[PDB]
């Protein structure tokens, strides 16, 4: 849970501007767009990183390349790699980060409009963020479906298979016989309808606020290299302040910087620590963390 | 709606 700054440079001043914006607009809400970066401190192993037990187990299983684990065609040809990844990444195996709790705090302070997440760890939800305020753009393990006919399955059937040694006889649909998999969006598949539908509504929400208070969109821990999620930042209204908290300047913040864009090169947990301090919610935050 | 999950 303990964090430190990424470099000798202080980000407190840049973070302060954010707190200042909120102080001036007490009735405004914030929309977060987050990625894998906010869960790194949770110890979630990156399947794309050598030196991680998961990466090597997938390699041993003959997975051709990391993202083939999230490819429908490969899954149907050999589901073991995905089942192996599921066993290690199944929700409940990790705990929320300080940043995840920051989202909960904003919710408590009623300043959270929505959190769009590319992560499949569901740590936002595990941390207490309400279902109505979360958009899991890439799905989750909360639901299972047949990739053939779409019949719905409770997640428990799939999960039970993960505790077997070895993992074999994968879950098959009792209607059409095809493989059943968690409602995780695989590469090549469309995102859930709620993604575009909710962005449509939040987009109108953002624009109508420009003409009233002034909202704020904060992008955190994402390389903005996966679409269509990566298209959101550029679609943010020109007149709505954008903030990017990432170790590196990426995506639209790099391709088409905007005068009001506020770039903060900092670890998400340190960012959270500094923001709570500047907002003056250390007391409430400390409570959530000790809850 | 944006198309399928991808890097493109
Ligand atoms: N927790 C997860 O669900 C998870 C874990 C590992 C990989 N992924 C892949 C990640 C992914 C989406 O790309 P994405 O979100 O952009 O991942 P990414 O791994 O491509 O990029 C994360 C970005 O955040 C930055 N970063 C890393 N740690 C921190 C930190 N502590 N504070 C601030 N910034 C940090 C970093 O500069 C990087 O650009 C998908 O294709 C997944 O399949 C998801
Ligand atoms: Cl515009
Ligand atoms: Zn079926």
């Amino acid at each position: 849970m303990a964090s430190m700054s990424v470099s000798t440079a202080s980000t407190e001043m840049s973070v302060r501007k954010i707190a200042a914006h909120m102080k001036s607009n007490p009735n405004a809400k914030v929309i977060f767009m987050v990625g894998a970066g906010i869960s790194t401190s949770c110890g979630i192993p990156d399947f794309r990183s050598p030196g991680t037990g998961l990466y090597h187990n997938l390699a041993r299983l003959k997975l051709p390349y990391p993202e083939a684990v999230f490819d429908v065609d490969f899954f149907q040809s050999d589901p073991l790699p995905f089942y192996t990844l599921a066993k290690e990444l199944y929700p409940g195996n990790f705990r929320p980060s300080k940043f995840h709790y920051l989202l909960k705090l904003f919710q408590d302070k009623d300043v959270l409009k929505r959190v769009y997440t590319q992560n499949i760890d569901t740590l936002e939800r595990q941390a207490g963020v309400k279902d109505d305020l979360i958009i899991e753009a890439h799905g989750s393990f909360a639901h299972c479906h047949c990739i053939g006919c779409g019949k719905v399955y409770p997640p428990q059937v799939f999960k039970s298979k993960l505790a077997e040694h070895p993992i074999k006889d994968f879950v098959k649909c009792d209607v059409c016989g095809e493989l059943v998999k968690p409602a995780i969006v695989f590469f090549g598949e469309d995102l859930p309808d709620s993604f575009s539908e909710t962005w449509l509504n939040d987009s109108e929400w953002l624009r109508e606020k420009i003409t009233t208070q002034q909202p704020l969109v904060i992008v955190v821990g994402t390389s903005l290299a996966v679409y269509p999620f990566a298209s959101l930042p550029e679609e943010i209204p020109r007149k709505v302040k954008r903030v990017l908290c990432n170790l590196e300047t990426v995506g639209d913040f790099k391709a088409n910087k905007r005068p009001t864009d506020l770039i903060v090169h900092q670890y998400s947990d340190e960012f959270a620590e500094q923001l709570v301090e500047e907002l003056g919610w250390q007391e409430d935050f400390e409570k959530i963390l000790t809850a | 709606k944006g198309g399928a999950k991808r890097h493109r």
